[PDB]
RNA sequence: GGUGAAAUUCUUGGAUUUAUUGAAGACUAACUACUGCGAAAGCAUUUGCCAAGGACGUUUUCAUUAAUCAAGAACGAAAGUUAGGGGAUCGAAGAUGAUCAGAUACCGUCGUAGUCUUAACCAUAAACUAUGCCGACUAGGGAUCGGGUGGUGUUUUUUUAAUGACCCACUCGGCACCUUACGAGAAAUCAAAGUCUUUGGGUUCUGGGGGGAGUAUGGUCGCAAGGCUGAAACUUAAAGGAAUU
């Protein structure tokens, strides 16, 4: 599944989550991928997408929640946003995502 | 006692089937216990058949009978159709005839 | 060769119901009926009843311009005994037998994937 | 320590009104005092106040819905219904 | 009388007693 | 002392193009008497003929259609495609025990925007040398086969305007197509299609109605 | 206040003047704080938009409708109702609609009203429990609030006033064709007596 | 129309019928069987999703972790109760038409609750195989469901395979039937109800003549109806079972 490898990245790459540093994220270029929460607002995805393009950083839009996307990521609070750093023995980034 | 090792009829191993409403008195009685006769037999009779394929258009054509199923709820199987009795090990035999 | 036309006998007992119409149906001619030649209220169904109606039937289904017809049998159905009245083979025949032309007949009884509950209860009408 | 063996919130009646009476209020007034789930933001922050009247702690989304509830049973079918109606009107 | 019937009997003749020693509580 | 006899009107009744006749029948209404003629109020009608009496042999004996009939002119009104249904007895006589019954269908569009629902009946059978009394299938063949009849018929189906799903109804290609690719799971004699009803069809289109006409 | 039900005020763009200009709406079951709402012929099918009750699918669901267009809307306002679209005749555009109360109006396709229910539903499902419950929601509509009943008052007073014990005397169904100061009890009413068997009208 | 036969009823309101079409709720016909599955209740239209399971295959793993169980607990047909929805059908109640000496019924008409569903209760059925669970052993037969193994078996042709279904032998584990009976029983019957006066594998539960009576009383659960627990005084020579005539 999407969660599956999600839970392969968690366990074996880098991460980061939340808002501010997803965008310090893509200003420096770092993040390959970037995944948002069904109820984030527009405006923030918009943002975020906006600073993605800019970056040239690919976005999924996870289906779900932010208080699901903190449970995909193994975490007990809820994420509205998260950035992959560093992709582990995982294939999101070169996967039908 | 006993007068019967299926205390009826056919149900070992299920503990329920649903019920099925008499062709006659409209008596309810479980379907594994409801003495059946398919009923085939044609539209036309010992007689029409020869006033049939005379008065009419494609050669005798069919002969398409009708065909459906009974269901007897012994007190009405017992009433008039198949049963009428059978002696103590007359019972045993299940041979249609 | 002939004029078609459709029969469509409902015999269900204590009443035998035959009436031809258009071989499209919205339009029907010369039903009369198996409760309309006897008074009895017993008799509204028998053979000989729904013969003499047959008879009456026929009549205006030449006098009216039907050479053919093509039958649909039918019985009560629904949640009823889904099996042919008596007077169902008596009208056939004395349709056929009034120098009226036969041609692929079939049955039309209403039969359901069972429900809506008969009449009369679980422990039967029982008389 | 429990407090009370039935009566619950609806202890304030005391004894008046007649045991059915409170039965009936103390369920639309559990419904009506909860903190529920906020579709929008996702904390658990939608109270009431003025019956029909629903908003969020932080995030400040207010959402008409039902008297003691938030969304009212007829209100959820009424969506499934126009969501079915519309999506026969793009294809 | 039928085992059931007097199963209803019994039944009705309690909630009497029941309710008859109510008088008196 | 009425006897609408002597006033009804009479009408004869026309098929569409891909049958072998399309002379049906006769009709009676009224009088195209102004303000509620003949015309407008009815004629929006079927026909159920069997098609071995719109083919003519009887290797078509079951298998009824429903012609609805939509445009008239000149004691003349040509009909079209309502629905077909096969002949109580066949089905009756098809259903026999000791052997497993599949049913599937599909709701399907076509090109000419014609939406409908088919039908497709299957029954089991004994290999020919079968010696156990019933043979039954194993409700995963039975999936499969509903699976793969509904992989065959929604390709049929929105193939091209049902005038040509009619071309393809009555020469049985379906009902091949069926058991060809069946043979892998389970011998399934007695394939048809069985039923077609019609439920939503778009505007009249003077213009294409015509198309089966001469 | 005295309202079943929420308002919804919903700021507009006048296309005529610069300007907003801010409309009352009673708030639609499930509408929210920063929602747009869509008012138009050619507008979209969601909970919260007025749209003219032709065209609309059948089954829809609306609240507010106008008996006759433009009127700014009359039928099902009251907290937890609304009316059901039953059917169109195209050609003298008129729309079938099925009221609260059951009957079935036939208005123009014309007439607007907006995709939904009314908010505030279920509130008539909670029992006041008490007389000073009922005098806060009184004291707010009007002075409707307690009753006195005619057959507790003197003659002067009533129809049921007087006798020696408390007792309506006559009929308490009076005609229609009555007159000021005889209609009170049953007016006009053509059965009585508890309602056995279901309501809902076929 | 309905019935043994009738009648109460429905019919300028075009009944009943016919035709085209629409709406509502319920049900899942034929296929359905000495067929499957689940702890039992119970489970039968399609498709998607969600977790679950036995049997089997096994030169995997753990290694006594188990058997059966007062207390306690999960589930628990139908009806019935609370609050919403629903309310097609059939239909306790009630009202009728008949029948009857009578007829508070059987039969016919109407038809309230109900019947369906959501949230909650209730915990009882001839809830039946009237037959506790685990283990061992004791005797023949042919069908069948699931799994497996064996194949110069049949059938599908394409070019032969592979497949799939089919046939034959065997082996586990199912639901059942047949025939015998060493054996058992008061018998009817019974591969368990056998391996008991030649009386002992482990374990749970209940009964001790018939009424009184599942009544009285207390305790307890329940909104209620009622569930569980449950005496006695007195009375009585039978009550009962299976088979024969
Ligand atoms: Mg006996
Ligand atoms: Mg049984
Ligand atoms: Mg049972
Ligand atoms: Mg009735
Ligand atoms: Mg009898
Ligand atoms: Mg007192
Ligand atoms: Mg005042
Ligand atoms: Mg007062
Ligand atoms: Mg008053
Ligand atoms: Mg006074
Ligand atoms: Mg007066
Ligand atoms: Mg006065
Ligand atoms: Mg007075
Ligand atoms: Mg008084
Ligand atoms: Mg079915
Ligand atoms: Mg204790
Ligand atoms: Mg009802
Ligand atoms: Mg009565
Ligand atoms: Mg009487
Ligand atoms: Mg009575
Ligand atoms: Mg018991
Ligand atoms: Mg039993
Ligand atoms: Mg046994
Ligand atoms: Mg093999
Ligand atoms: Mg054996
Ligand atoms: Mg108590
Ligand atoms: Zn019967
Ligand atoms: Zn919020």
């Amino acid at each position: 599944s999407i969660n599956q490898k999600l839970a392969l990245v968690i366990k074996s790459g880098k991460y980061t989550l939340g808002y501010k540093s997803t965008v310090k994220s893509l200003r420096q270029g770092k993040s390959k991928l970037i995944i948002i929460a069904a109820n984030t607002p527009v405006l923030r995805k918009s943002e975020l997408e906006y600073y993605a393009m800019l970056s040239k950083t690919k976005v999924y839009y996870f289906q779900g929640g932010n208080n699901e996307l903190g449970t995909a990521v193994g975490k007990l609070f809820r994420v509205g946003v998260v950035s992959i750093l560093e992709a582990g023995d995982s294939d999101i980034l070169t996967t039908l995502a | 006692p006993k007068k019967r090792a299926s205390n009826g009829r056919n149900k070992k191993g299920r503990g329920h089937v649903k019920p099925v409403r008499c062709v006659n008195c409209s008596k309810s009685i479980p379907k594994d216990k409801a003495i059946k006769r398919m009923a085939i037999r044609n539209i036309v009779e010992a007689a029409a058949v020869r006033d049939l394929s005379e008065a009419s258009v494609y050669p005798e054509y069919a002969l398409p009978k009708t065909y459906n199923k009974l269901h007897y709820c012994v007190s009405c199987a017992i009433h008039a159709r198949i049963v009428r009795v059978r002696s103590r090990e007359d019972r045993k035999n299940r041979a249609p005839p | 060769s002939q004029v078609f036309g459709v029969a469509r006998i409902y015999a269900s007992f204590n009443d035998t119901f035959v009436h031809v119409t258009d071989l499209s149906g919205k339009e029907t001619i010369a039903r009369v009926t198996g409760g309309m030649k006897v008074k009895a209220d017993r008799d509204e169904s028998s053979p000989y009843a729904a013969m003499l109606a047959a008879q009456d039937v026929a009549a205006k289904c030449k006098e009216v311009g039907i050479t053919a017809v093509h039958v649909k049998i039918r019985a009560t159905g629904g949640t009823r005994t889904k099996t042919p009245g008596p007077g169902g083979q008596a009208a056939l025949r004395a349709l056929a037998r009034s120098g009226l032309r036969i041609g692929r007949i079939e049955d039309v009884t209403p039969v359901p994937s069972d429900s809506t509950r008969k009449k009369g209860g679980r422990r039967g009408r029982r008389l | 320590a429990k407090r009370t063996k039935k009566v619950g919130i609806t202890g304030k009646y005391g004894v008046r009104y007649g045991s059915s009476l409170r039965r009936q209020v103390k369920k639309l007034e559990i419904q009506q005092h909860a903190r529920y789930d906020c579709s929008f933001c996702g904390k658990k922050t939608v109270k009431r106040g003025a019956a029909g009247i629903w908003t969020c702690s932080c995030c400040k989304k207010t959402v008409a819905g039902g008297a003691y509830t938030v969304s009212t049973a007829a209100a959820a079918t009424v969506r499934s219904t126009i969501r079915r109606l519309r999506e026969m009107v793009e294809a | 009388m039928r085992a059931k019937w007097r199963k209803k009997r019994t039944r009705r003749l309690k909630r009497k007693r029941r309710k008859v020693r109510a008088r008196s509580k | 002392v009425v006897d609408p006899f002597t006033r009804k009107e009479w009408f004869d009744i026309k098929a569409p193009s891909t049958f072998e006749n399309r002379n049906v029948g006769k009709t009676l209404v009224n009088k195209s008497t102004g303000l509620k003629s003949a015309s407008d109020a009815l004629k929006g009608r079927v026909v159920e003929v069997c098609l071995a009496d719109l083919q003519g042999s009887e290797d078509h004996s079951f298998r009824k259609i429903k012609l609805r009939v939509d445009e008239v002119q000149g004691k003349n009104l040509l009909t079209n495609f309502h629905g077909m249904d096969f002949t109580t007895d066949k089905l009756r006589s098809m259903v026999r025990k000791w052997q497993t019954l599949i049913e599937a269908n599909v709701t399907v569009k076509t090109s000419d925007d014609y939406v409908l629902r088919i039908f497709a009946i299957a029954f089991t059978r004994k290999q020919a040398n079968q010696v156990k009394r019933h043979s039954y299938a194993q409700s995963s063949h039975i999936r499969a086969i509903r699976k793969v009849i509904s992989e065959i018929l929604t390709k049929e189906v929105q193939g091209s305007t049902l005038a040509q799903l009619t071309s393809k109804l009555i020469p049985e290609v379906i009902n091949k197509e069926i058991e060809n690719a069946t043979k892998d799971i389970f011998p399934l004699q007695n394939i048809h299609v069985r039923k077609v009803k019609l439920l939503k069809q778009p505007k009249f289109d003077v213009g294409a109605l015509m198309a089966l006409h001469g | 206040s005295g309202r079943g039900a929420p308002l919804a005020k919903v700021v507009f763009r006048d296309p005529y003047k610069y300007r907003l200009r801010e409309e009352i709406f009673i708030a639609n079951e499930g509408v929210h704080t920063g929602q747009f709402i869509y008012a138009g012929k050619k507008a979209s099918l969601n909970v919260g938009n007025v749209l003219p009750l032709g065209s609309v699918p059948e089954g829809t669901i609306v609240s507010n409708v106008e008996e006759k267009p433009g009127d700014r809307g009359a039928l099902a306002r009251a907290s937890g109702n609304y009316v059901i679209i039953i059917g169109h005749n195209p050609d003298e555009n008129k729309t079938r609609v099925r009221l609260p109360s059951g009957a079935k109006k036939v208005i123009s396709s014309d007439a607007r009203g907006v995709i939904g229910v009314i908010a505030g539903g279920g509130r008539v499902d909670k029992p006041l429990l008490k007389a000073g419950r009922a005098f806060h929601k009184y004291r707010l509509k009007r002075n409707s609030w307690p009753k006195t009943r005619g057959v507790a008052m003197n003659p002067v007073d009533h129809p049921h006033g007087g006798g020696n014990h408390q007792h309506i005397g006559k009929a308490s169904t009076i005609s229609r064709g009555a007159v000021s100061g005889q209609k009170a009890g049953l007016i006009a009413a053509r059965r009585t007596g508890l309602l056995r068997g279901s309501q809902k009208t076929q």
